[PDB]
């Protein structure tokens, strides 16, 4: 039973409610999405940062347990070209849940992004035993959002 | 030049293009087919990662509204970033078992293909990307448990290239001749074989329509199903297939040609299945055609060998590509049973088109696949379509 800590503050929404088929259809993976209320994305677990997109709006992380996560700020946000995001951590970086990965300008984003809904999913669904989704309000680095059993 | 600026346009037409762009918005030149590419094998996260390398580049683009159009073969460029992902898969194939090595090569092959998409004849970057695609596909077959033969069939003082996928060379196998659309390569359907045809021991023989991929040296003329006919004739001399049990599957325009072939060779074809095929509607609609995204017009101009485009003039010609406007559909019906399908809403293929086709076909049924979970609502249909062909071929 591993707890997945909110990578950013906001209100939880079903992953299938995001305005994008690859996410909504759970193609990238399964989990939930968050309506952002804060200003930063942090590691949702203790482990290793995998990738960090060059537009700084998304990253992947592998927990030391073997669970692979993918956090993606908003939808279609890649077309903002990195505008509004600031990279803090780096690929391969060892981190503790709560560690800052990226910082973002929310005001700017709620204005320019097609949608601010942020998926946080397990990308290697085949390698996990079960996924439980939590709900409600969550605060970055504190409130867990999912519970996975590798 | 750069992909988006290869198709020479007339000043009068270049303006309508400008109008259409600032009208759709769209932050991309090319039509992104995220879902389609995932089904063909691309990792969904690597795909977003590539698009991020492309969108985040600050190198000069042909049109800044299309982060898709960086000029030059260096970081940021479409071909360049997809090729990078292709090499990565290919390089790491160098240290995997054999089943795993092949899958990494096939995936490498697909990236190379996307790298060249939409494959305009004048695109030199897309062309060598195509060479990488072919090569990677060859190497993947070597290390596969399956049999993939690259066949060469003499034709019009030249040769047709087709790929024969066999589960094994034990007993002869029913074969399905497969062809996709004008912006695809025949090698983009490995998954259709590995996860759907192979499972039933059905052989898959892919072919590129004239002017597309390996068949790009052949002009796209009135009879654009001639290549497929030529392949049909060669079947009787291929020991691995049951030339008496031949099926057809066609995607997009590929489907138009398959219906066609299904009228021209009724006696030598057991069943035909088409998906997202543009039968008549879109062809009977010049408003729509001259409205479509520039990528699609660039594609047509390329397949048709145009030297300079007049978007209005082209909209005209297209009326000919209609099967109703050609004759196949009107009075006589084909003995070949044809299953026509497409997604709810497909602008290019309305249920009304799978309608005509179903009509002029003995035992032919038109069944729509609706949007409710596009992904789920496809694998299902696609699996039905196969059981259907498994039946008609047996």
């Amino acid at each position: 039973a591993i707890e997945i800590i909110a990578p950013l503050s906001g209100e939880i929404v079903n992953i299938e409610d995001v305005p994008d088929v690859v996410f909504a259809e759970k193609i990238v993976g399964d989990g939930i999405a968050i309506k952002p209320t804060g200003n930063k994305m942090v590691a949702p677990v203790n482990g290793t940062i995998g990738k960090i997109f060059e537009t700084n709006h998304a990253f992947s992380i592998e927990s030391d347990d073997g669970v692979e996560l993918f956090v993606h700020f908003g939808i279609d946000t890649v077309e903002l070209k990195g505008e509004g995001f600031t990279r803090i951590a780096e690929e391969g970086q060892t981190v503790k849940a709560g560690d800052t990965v990226i910082e973002f300008d929310l005001a700017l984003l709620e204005e320019k992004a097609k949608s601010t809904l942020t998926p946080v999913v397990i990308s290697n669904m085949d390698e996990i035993k079960e996924l439980n989704k939590l709900s409600g309000s969550v605060v970055v680095g504190e409130t867990p959002v999912l519970r996975v059993t590798k | 030049k750069e992909t988006s600026a290869l198709t020479q346009y007339m000043p009068t037409s270049q303006s309508l293009l400008d109008e259409i762009k600032e009208k759709n918005g769209f932050s991309w030149y090319r039509n992104l087919r995220r879902l389609q590419w995932v089904w063909q094998g691309v990792d969904p996260i690597e795909q977003e990662q590539v698009l991020a390398r492309i969108a985040s580049s600050k190198h000069s683009r042909t049109d800044e509204q299309w982060l898709d159009t960086v000029m030059g073969y260096h970081s940021g460029n479409w071909a360049y970033e997809w090729t990078r992902l292709g090499m990565e898969h290919q390089k790491r194939a160098g240290e995997m078992t054999n089943e795993a090595a092949s899958e990494a090569l096939f995936s490498a092959s697909l990236c190379y293909s996307i790298a060249g998409y939409p494959h305009l004849k004048s695109d030199n970057l897309a062309i060598q990307a195509q060479v990488l695609a072919n090569s990677a596909y060859l190497e993947a077959a070597k290390k596969s448990k399956y049999i993939i033969k690259q066949l060469e069939i003499p034709f019009e003082k030249g040769k047709i290239t087709a790929h024969l996928h066999l589960t094994n060379t034990d007993k002869p196998h029913p074969v399905v001749i497969v062809s996709a659309g004008l912006d695809s390569l025949q090698t983009d359907m490995w998954r259709l074989f590995r996860d759907h045809l192979a499972k039933h021991d059905i052989a898959m023989l892919t072919v590129d329509m004239p002017s597309v991929g390996y068949s790009s040296k052949y002009p796209l003329t009135e009879d654009y199903s001639r290549l497929h006919q030529a392949v049909l004739n060669e079947l009787f001399s291929i020991p691995y297939v049951d030339h008496h049990r031949v099926g057809l599957i066609g995607f997009r325009f590929g489907g138009n040609a398959m219906v066609r072939l299904s009228f021209l060779e009724q006696e030598k074809i057991k069943a035909c299945v088409i998906l997202g095929a543009p039968i008549h509607d879109i062809f009977a609609s010049p408003q729509k055609l001259q409205q479509m995204p520039k990528m699609y017009l660039d594609v047509l101009a390329s397949r048709l060998g145009k030297s300079v485009v007049d978007i209005y003039s082209l909209s005209g010609q297209m009326a000919a590509w209609s099967l109703k406007v050609q004759g196949f559909l009107s009075s006589r019906k084909t003995k070949v049973p044809i299953l026509a399908m497409s997604l709810e809403g497909d602008p290019v293929s309305p249920y009304s088109d799978n309608q005509m086709v179903a009509f002029f076909s003995t035992y032919g049924k038109a069944k729509k696949i609706s949007s409710k979970t596009i992904t789920q609502g496809y694998e299902q249909s696609l699996d039905l379509a196969i059981k259907w062909l498994e039946d008609e071929l047996l």
